């Protein structure tokens, strides 16, 4: 590959001037060893004073590798790279992705330094190494190839990686690949059996093509929206039926028809919260009707491709984690709930990050792109440490709760 | 002649769709052309400058300015111009060292490396955006025209480019002497080390026999400073640092000028002094423009300032860092959302000390405040010595847990021991998980017109106990919050209370321990007082008993 592709940010926007982040000691030791591997294969240069850029980077551990890897934030440079419409117009995100028995996650970012990057778009991918302390200029680099996590790489790779590959996907029909950004998602209906077998043989098949040897194993038959359960009690107290008129209210304004007339009624008077009131037969009924009325699927909902996907997640303590995927309030794409976070149980903040990293990772094979989070976490604490637990090639999109929201209770 | 290397030239453009400055020269006096003349004359034949034609169409400025006691004339070109029009650069200067950064060296030299700041030379297709112009004597012949070879004193690319010059220049010296530390800023050239005094002033002989071979002059710094060295603000002894001496003015009248050079000498100070507090004379500052206002110091200001004095009786000093010692970083609580702390590796010998202040907020709590300062320090400890220190902190372990285990919002915070010095940071109330058995039960509610602002406020119970305050100039927000109020006054040490005010809810789920609501504040003193308190929340106007009583009470 001697042809560079032209490629351009959109019009009337500079590029990237993103301030780099303090990094302790021994990231910063890893970075300079990775980069001045990388400045000897030719994939990086060392830039001057005349290029203002900047975009951060940082080092992570890939889930359970002990080598460290360079991350570079590239979330600014990819709002400012012009959109691609490649060698099409849209590849169709596969909708049969996520209805497949397993899927694999391969990264496959290597094959990226394998082409070289349009010389006058060089410049915007500028990054700096940070001194400690100060006590030197950082040292700055710009990328000579398609560098990892940079919107374009994927874009302008699709030609080689489809023909690459063609000659598996001929063998193999009944396989979904599906790329993004760094990654290559293998679905298949047959068991890991012959699926670990078949990503072997696909993997070696990247070889012989001019790599990596770790792969993360999903099973996306389980991605619905959680449906709204009621308790099921023989004695209910005040307090319970308190408590479910108000799960109840919220739920009627997802699913229609929701009543709490007839349950309402029970709590006639002022009385005692542990007191226990029988059920009479109308708030039976009513509750059997709402009860009906919630196993149904939410009226009017689709994914609508021109509009963000926004992400919500509450802390449920002892290490649980409820979530909902939606682009309209009460309208959930997508609900779901986590348990013991791996290596975490004292750790909020890590146990928040793998639920991020695993959310985007649901948002990319169900819909292609990344959703923008709502985190219960305020911004100094997550922005001193999620850099510590992140282990994807890319990055979401955030932003903060401040105050504690209602709904909490209803989804616990 | 030897043959020097050619300094490598940074390509430079002006920024897009602009052109070059066209700023006409000033008419001057006949003595000031004389010694533009003379000074333009000697810059050209140092290769600084050239003369060029007519063709030039670009123009920039010069002046002739003088001293007091200086006789002579010195040349300025003024490239505002040209500045405002010139690409932006990578600037590669903007942060020093901090001192408790760094490591004490046996020996350690200033040199001057002014001269080779204009043996950089400009990229050849710049020069001509450059261009001035000497006006003639009596205006009767063409103006002597020059542009620069070499970065301009006052061109914006300058400082960057020669201190990316330099450093590349340095880079083969540095890496193949690892015994030596190099640090660069302005024209000055630090070299430190551990070497004993005869073989580093060879290294430094070395530095500029490898200098020389670009054919930059740079002889040891005229006129040497000797222990302390006085740097950037900081005194820097053999073994030792500080800052220069802080001397806070007496006076009978405060200016809000002043007051933001107190600041800002306490705020320097506050780096090794431990202790400084600004809040309160920060707090004369909050809104206002016309800065040479007087404001009475409130004697809240004056304690502060007077308290500020006093830790500045002595000299401090805060010692170089060891990376062979642990790295551990103590926090105190101050009062009014000001805490202060210190650095160190040995007890009683701190590497640096420093402060932190609640940020602006409607209510807040002192463990959300302690985890704040401990962000900002860990950041800054990233900076300086890169790694995170260990933490003493005034809070108990199980006042951890118990906080970070029922808070509603994810929360760190990393390695870190309890010290015993109060006061001590701690839960002033938790709210029951489930109802309490045998507990009296409050519905609450409140109600406010929006034109007349008469609300009323109250409660009633499964007891058949009952309240209802009318209030004045008040809103629904506050009467929802003054009808809780009105519960935990009135109920035993353990009590249930119903709201409908997700209001309400949403302040008291974020747990503050002081508000800058009086009636918040009177609500949290309140749920101190008390032994257990669930808080539920119900729907409003969904017919929902009690709740439904105390509506139709409050509502008019
Ligand atoms: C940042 C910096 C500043 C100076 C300031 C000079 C002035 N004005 C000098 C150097 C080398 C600097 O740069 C680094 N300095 C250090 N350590 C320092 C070295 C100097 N000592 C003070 C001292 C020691 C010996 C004598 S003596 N006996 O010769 O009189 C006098 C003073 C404090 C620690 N470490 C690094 C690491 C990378 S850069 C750099
Ligand atoms: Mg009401």
């Amino acid at each position: 590959p001697i042809e560079t592709v032209p490629v351009k940010l959109k019009p009337g926007m500079d590029g990237p001037k993103v301030k780099q982040w303090p990094l302790t000691e021994e990231k910063i030791k890893a970075l300079v060893e990775i980069c001045t591997e990388m400045e000897k294969e030719g994939k990086i240069s060392k830039i001057g004073p005349e290029n203002p850029y900047n975009t951060p980077v940082f080092a992570i551990k890939k889930k359970d590798s002990t080598k460290w890897r360079k991350l570079v934030d590239f979330r600014e440079l990819n709002k400012r790279t012009q959109d691609f419409w490649e060698v099409q117009l849209g590849i169709p995100h596969p909708a049969g992705l996520k209805k497949k028995k397993s899927v694999t996650v391969l990264d496959v970012g290597d094959a990226y330094f394998s082409v070289p990057l349009d010389e006058d778009f060089r410049k915007y991918t500028a990054f700096t190494i940070p001194s400690i302390n100060n006590e030197t200029p950082g040292i700055r680099y710009q990328y000579n190839v398609l560098p990892q996590g940079w919107k374009g790489s994927p874009a302008i790779f699709q030609s080689s990686m489809t023909k690459i590959l063609e000659p598996f996907k001929k063998q193999n029909p009944d396989i979904v690949i599906y790329q993004y950004m760094d990654d290559l998602y293998v679905g298949s209906d047959l068991e890991i059996g012959q699926h670990r077998t078949k990503i072997e043989e696909l993997r070696q098949h990247l070889l012989r093509w001019g790599f990596l040897w770790m792969g993360y194993e999903l099973h996306p038959d389980k991605w619905t929206v959680q449906p709204i359960v009621l308790p099921e009690k023989d004695s209910w107290t005040v307090n319970d039926i308190q408590k479910l008129v108000g799960k109840l209210n919220w739920a009627s304004q997802i699913y229609p028809g929701i009543k709490v007339r007839q349950l309402s009624k029970l709590l006639r008077g002022t009385k005692a919260l542990t007191e226990v009131i029988p059920l009479t037969e109308e708030a039976e009924l009513e509750l059997a009707e709402n009860r009906e009325i919630l196993k149904e699927p939410v009226h009017g909902v689709y994914y609508d491709p021109s509009k963000d996907l926004i992400a919500e997640i509450q802390k449920q303590g002892q290490g649980q984690w409820t979530y909902q995927i939606y682009q309209e309030p009460f309208k959930n794409l997508k609900t779901g709930k986590y348990a013991r976070m791996r290596g975490a149980h004292t750790n909020d903040v890590k146990q928040l990050t793998e639920a991020v990293q695993k959310i985007t990772t649901e948002s990319i094979v169900i819909w292609g792109k990344t959703p923008k989070f709502k985190l219960p976490i305020q911004k100094e604490t997550w922005e001193t440490w999620w850099t510590e637990y992140w282990q994807a090639t890319w990055i979401p999109e955030w932003e903060f709760v401040n105050t504690p929201p209602l709904v909490k209770l209803w989804y616990q | 002649m030897v043959p020097i290397s050619p300094i490598e030239t940074v390509p430079v453009k002006l920024k897009p769709g602009m052109d070059g400055p066209k700023v006409k020269q000033w008419p001057l006096t006949e003595e000031k052309i004389k010694a533009l003349v003379e000074i333009c004359t000697e810059m050209e034949k140092e290769g600084k400058i050239s003369k060029i034609g007519p063709e030039n169409p670009y123009n920039t400025p010069v002046f002739a300015i003088k001293k007091k006691d200086s006789t002579k004339w010195r040349k300025l070109v003024d490239f505002r111009e040209l500045n405002k029009r010139t690409q932006d650069f990578w600037e590669v200067q903007l942060g020093i060292p901090h001192p408790a950064g760094l490591k004490k060296k046996k020996s350690a030299t200033v040199l001057d490396v002014g001269d080779a700041y204009f043996s950089v030379p400009l990229d050849e297709d710049f020069r001509k955006y450059t261009a001035f112009t000497i006006p003639s004597i009596n205006n009767e012949t063409p103006g002597i025209r020059y542009q620069y070879n070499v970065l301009p004193q006052g061109w914006k690319g300058s400082p960057a480019i020669f201190q990316s010059s330099m450093t590349k220049i340095l880079e083969p010296f540095a890496a193949q002497n690892p015994d030596i530390v190099i640090y660069q800023y302005m024209d000055d050239l630090y070299v430190g080390s551990d070497l004993e005094i005869g073989q580093h002033r060879t290294k430094i002989e070395e530095l500029r026999q490898h200098l020389l071979r670009w054919g930059l002059t740079t002889p040891d710094k005229k006129h040497q400073k000797e222990p302390p060295l006085l740097w950037m603000g900081y005194e820097l002894h053999p073994d030792k640092w500080t800052v220069q001496p802080i001397v806070l003015p007496e006076k009978d009248s405060w200016t809000v000028n002043d007051i933001q050079k107190l600041v800002g000498k306490l705020n320097w100070a506050s780096q090794i002094y431990p202790g400084i507090k600004v809040r309160q004379l920060s707090k004369l500052l909050r809104g206002t423009k016309a800065l040479t206002e007087v404001i009475p110091l409130t004697e809240e200001a004056e304690l502060e300032l007077a308290e500020n004095r006093e830790i500045l009786k002595e000299p401090v000093h805060g010692v170089y860092y060891d990376p062979s010692k642990d790295l551990i970083a103590e926090i105190q609580k101050q009062g009014q959302g000001q805490w202060t702390y210190q650095i160190y590796q040995e007890p009683f010998k701190n590497l640096k000390t420093g402060k932190y202040a609640r940020m602006r907020g409607a209510h807040t709590n002192d463990v959300k405040q302690l985890t704040e300062a401990v962000q900002k320090i860990t950041t800054e400890s990233i900076v300086i010595w890169g790694k995170t220190p260990k933490f003493k902190l005034p809070i108990q372990k199980e006042t951890w847990e118990t906080w970070w285990t029922e808070y509603w919002q994810a929360t760190w915070i990393p390695e870190w021991e309890f010290v015993n010095t109060p006061p001590l940071v701690k839960l002033w109330y938790q709210l029951e998980k489930e109802p309490i058995v045998g507990a009296e039960t409050f519905y609450v509610d409140g109600a406010a017109n929006r034109e007349t602002k008469l609300g009323k406020a109250g409660y009633v119970t499964n007891k058949g106990r009952q309240k209802v305050v009318p209030l004045t100039n008040t809103t629904n927000q506050k009467t929802e919050l003054q009808a809780i109020y009105l519960a935990l006054q009135d109920s035993g040490l353990e009590v249930n209370i119903v709201t409908d005010s997700q209001y309400a809810l949403g302040i008291i789920q974020a747990q503050p321990d002081k508000s800058e609501s009086e009636l918040v504040n009177q609500i949290i003193e309140q749920l101190i007082k008390k032994e257990k308190v669930y808080l539920a929340w119900v729907p409003a106007h969904k017919g929902i008993g009690g709740n439904e009583q105390v509506d139709k009470l409050v509502s008019a």
